[PDB]
């Protein structure tokens, strides 16, 4: 009866508007099924969008206030990464949080998913990863991501340090200061943090993440389906250990 | 192997200005004195109403070692209408890129924002200033009616610049067309002769440029970095341009015809997210009279002795042969996360041995991530894989960006007139620029 | 005739959705298909009438959207 700590990381960009309803279903289905693996089960939650910096985001005050402006449509302001729920035993709290997530937006196709992975894996003190448990990080998105050096276009030339930078609002305070992390850096820290990374993406986006998974040890991929249980199967088989 | 690293000429700017972010040499006509051109994109300057607008300073080699701002622009922001600014120069990073041809100085602001005439928008179109002798004009090839993300609205023209031998300005604008990227090439005579201070959008009739394509090419960043040289034997410098996110983050580099902008050659990386195409360079490295192609891939992960992947950086070298074919070899970095290949700069025939030599930087290597620059020799067989000389950064790291010695550099100019080309290496994290002389 | 609307960027889904809803209202009996996994919307079975309206409506209201029209 070995403990399992599950962290669910949701992409809230505009491109997720078509996906979000199925992501919420995956979240609650996961919570229910995880209860079948062990009594020592806990799960947390966080989310990400993009660096709120030109040219990734428009700087006119109307659009800053509402990045979906002139569609017309209302959505949340752009932010990098937020930590919402320290992993807990309160499965009901998890579901209530996931159900109330809302759309945010940015301009370009790739997202800030790599900043979010780095902080979620690194900030042990705020996420609550146990010393003796499986550490599972589920990454949900429908797009590719930015990585180190891509931020040069935004005027950001200070390399990611791989350190935890979450303030009193649980926001990534260095979002607009440091470069997106590189894969070599994500691997270094995911291994040090003993975290297994799962990439749940849509069909067109699967091959690309499969290629990344071949570089990142312990990483797996799957398809984000309405029949989302196909992802849970990765989590379940990962529990056998032996 | 012949750089004087013991007593270099060290120049400095205002703190926080990123002095040394970009460098070049200035060589004015006739028996004039040589000067160094050092960018400082976050310099506060004295421009009314503008904060951290950026500037370029002319630094004197002959004596004294003081630097003075070049008066490209000494005004505040122009208005479109009463209490409605036309342009936003604050934080434009002017001086982030500087190039010079003879007595012509080209400097740009990649983060310059402009108000589209049509509506009260603010888009990062980019802008350049070209000083030709005593006349300075504004050049803005991405400032037009082709607005928004699908157009040139997010071009950031001036992100990368160079000059051709045949009197043309080469400009990259990586954000064009939803980040497909665009290359633009214009005549220097045309840029100045068509200039009017009250015209914001100027059409250049002899302009060459790439065009927008299918969405499959979005997020590729063509024009991220550029270089020039003859790759088809027509006597006309052709265009070399990196495309770092092409082929699903595998990365590509394109070569276009210098006369009609038609694609001639393509290079592809070997590893996803190695950022192949981050930087490019062109030079004849083996003395075969044909330009060779140097492509960086700073995030490349190699396979260590323990089977573990590790990020070291990679540079590929493609030798041009008379048949049109290329012979490609590869050089890997020496330190993990040093990002070898971040900056590549031909040095010309540094040691006067008949072959051009070249420097490759690794800005985050060395103790305390001070930054390392490697010097490699050329030979009739290609590039010698082992470096002959290593330059170490000498400054303590500060908060934020590390000194990043080797971040940017330029050579192939004999500043002290001793027969050997010299080298300028920037270290913007500590607001510094360093001149290294080449010894006999 | 066929009209192909290509949406780009993070807002592509919201723009396509808005356009798609408009098209359903303007032409509820048209064959309207989502292609390229939600990045492109294609309308076919039309006859050089809507081409003068829907293609223009999208360009006017959403200038950033690319439109390609084909007829036989
Ligand atoms: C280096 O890689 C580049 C990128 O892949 C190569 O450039 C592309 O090469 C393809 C194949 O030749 C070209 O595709 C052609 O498209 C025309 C139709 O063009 C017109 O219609 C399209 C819309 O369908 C529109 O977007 C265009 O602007 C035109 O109005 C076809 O008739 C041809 O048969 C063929 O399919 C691409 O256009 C071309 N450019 C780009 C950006 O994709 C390049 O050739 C490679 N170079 C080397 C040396 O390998
Ligand atoms: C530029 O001036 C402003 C206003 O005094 C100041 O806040 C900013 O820190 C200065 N930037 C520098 C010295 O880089
Ligand atoms: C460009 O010029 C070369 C040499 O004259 C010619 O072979 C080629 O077809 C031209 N391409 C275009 C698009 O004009
Ligand atoms: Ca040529
Ligand atoms: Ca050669
Ligand atoms: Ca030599
Ligand atoms: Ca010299
Ligand atoms: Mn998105
Ligand atoms: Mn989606
Ligand atoms: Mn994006």
């Amino acid at each position: 009866d070995y403990p399992v700590d599950l962290y669910y990381l949701m992409d809230l960009s505009a491109s997720m508007d078509d996906d979000l309803n199925t992501i919420k279903e995956l979240g609650s289905r996961l919570s229910k099924e995880m209860s079948k693996l062990t009594s020592n089960f806990r799960l947390g939650f966080g989310s990400f969008v993009e660096k709120p910096v030109s040219p990734f985001v428009k700087t006119t005050p109307e659009e800053i206030a509402n990045p979906c402006s002139s569609i017309p449509y209302f959505c949340l302001p752009t932010f990098g990464f937020k930590h919402i729920l320290p992993l807990t035993n309160d499965a009901e709290r998890f579901n209530e949080i996931v159900k109330n997530q809302k759309i945010s937006a940015n301009i370009d196709t790739p997202e800030g998913g790599f900043d979010a992975i780095m902080q979620a894996a690194v900030c042990k003190e705020k996420i609550g990863w146990r010393n003796d448990s499986l550490h599972l990080l589920v990454f949900v998105s429908d797009a590719d991501s930015h990585f180190g050096m891509d931020s040069k276009l935004a005027g950001i030339v200070c390399p990611n340090d791989g350190l935890c930078h979450l303030d009193s609002k649980n926001e990534y305070s260095m979002s607009t200061v440091l470069e997106y992390p590189t894969i070599g850096q994500l691997i270094d820290k995911l291994v040090q943090n003993n975290v297994l990374l799962i990439f749940a993406v849509t069909q067109e986006q699967v091959h690309l993440y499969e290629n990344y998974a071949k570089l990142i040890p312990g990483a797996t991929v799957g398809l984000l389906q309405k029949d989302s249980g196909n992802i849970l199967q990765l989590i379940i088989s990962a529990y056998e250990e032996l | 192997f012949n750089l004087d690293v013991d007593s270099p000429a060290e120049y400095s700017g205002p703190e926080g200005s990123y002095f040394g972010f970009a460098v070049d040499f200035f060589v004015p006509s006739a028996s004039s004195r040589m000067f160094l051109l050092v960018g400082a994109p976050k310099a506060n300057t004295t421009q009314p109403g503008i904060v951290e607008g950026g500037q370029v300073l002319k630094c004197d080699w002959s004596s004294t070692r003081r630097c003075q701002p070049i008066e490209f622009d000494a005004t505040g922001n122009r208005d479109y209408a009463k209490d409605d600014p036309l342009e936003f120069k604050s934080h434009q990073w002017f001086g982030a890129s500087v190039r010079s041809k003879q007595d012509k100085i080209l400097a740009c602001a990649p983060l310059y924002h402009w108000r589209t005439e049509m509506k009260q928008e603010r888009e990062p179109v980019g802008t350049c200033f070209l000083q030709d002798g005593t006349k300075t004009v504004e050049y803005a090839p991405c400032r037009s009616q082709d607005i928004d993300a699908d157009g040139q609205g997010f071009c950031q023209g001036g992100f990368s610049i160079d000059f051709t031998k045949a009197d043309r300005v080469l400009l990259g604008g990586p954000g064009s067309f939803y980040w497909q990227g665009q290359l633009i090439s214009d005549q220097v005579a045309e840029i100045v002769s068509k200039y009017d201070p009250n015209v914001y959008s100027i059409k250049y009739n002899n302009q060459l440029a790439t065009r927008t394509a299918q969405a499959i090419f979005d997020d590729s960043y063509l024009g991220y970095s550029v270089a020039v040289g003859d790759f088809n034997g027509d006597g006309i410098d052709d265009f070399v341009s990196g495309v770092p996110r092409a082929a699903r983050t595998l990365g590509m580099v394109y070569i276009y015809d210098g006369k009609n902008m038609s694609s001639l050659y393509n290079f592809t990386g070997e590893q996803m997210a190695a950022y192949f195409g981050f930087s490019v360079a062109a030079t004849d490295i083996n003395g075969d009279d044909y330009a060779d192609v140097f492509i960086g891939a700073p995030l490349f992960m190699d396979r260590g002795s323990d089977g573990k992947l590790q990020e070291v950086g990679q540079v590929s070298v493609s030798l041009q042969r008379a048949s049109g074919d290329f012979q490609t070899t590869k050089l890997n970095g020496f330190e993990v996360f040093a990002r070898f290949g971040s900056a590549i700069a031909p040095l010309g025939d540094l040691d006067q041995d008949g072959f051009n030599d070249i420097a490759i930087a690794a800005p985050y290597g060395g103790e305390d991530k001070k930054g390392i620059v490697y010097i490699f020799n050329g030979r009739s067989t290609g590039l010698n894989a082992v470096p002959s000389q290593i330059l170490e950064g000498q400054w303590a790291a500060r908060s934020g960006c590390p000194p990043s010695f080797g971040y940017s550099m330029k050579g192939a100019t004999d500043i002290d007139k001793n027969g050997y080309p010299d080298l300028i290496v920037g270290a913007f994290g500590v607001d510094r620029a360093i001149l290294y002389r080449a010894r006999p | 005739c066929v009209v192909r609307f290509v949406f780009r960027g993070d807002l592509a889904e919201l723009m396509l959705r808005a356009v798609k809803d408009h098209l359903k209202k303007e032409g509820p009996h048209w064959n309207i298909t989502s292609t390229n996994n939600g990045k492109e919307l294609v309308v076919r079975g039309i006859h050089e009438s809507d081409a003068k309206r829907i293609a223009k409506w999208v360009e006017k209201r959403f200038p950033r959207v690319h439109t390609e029209t084909q007829c036989d």
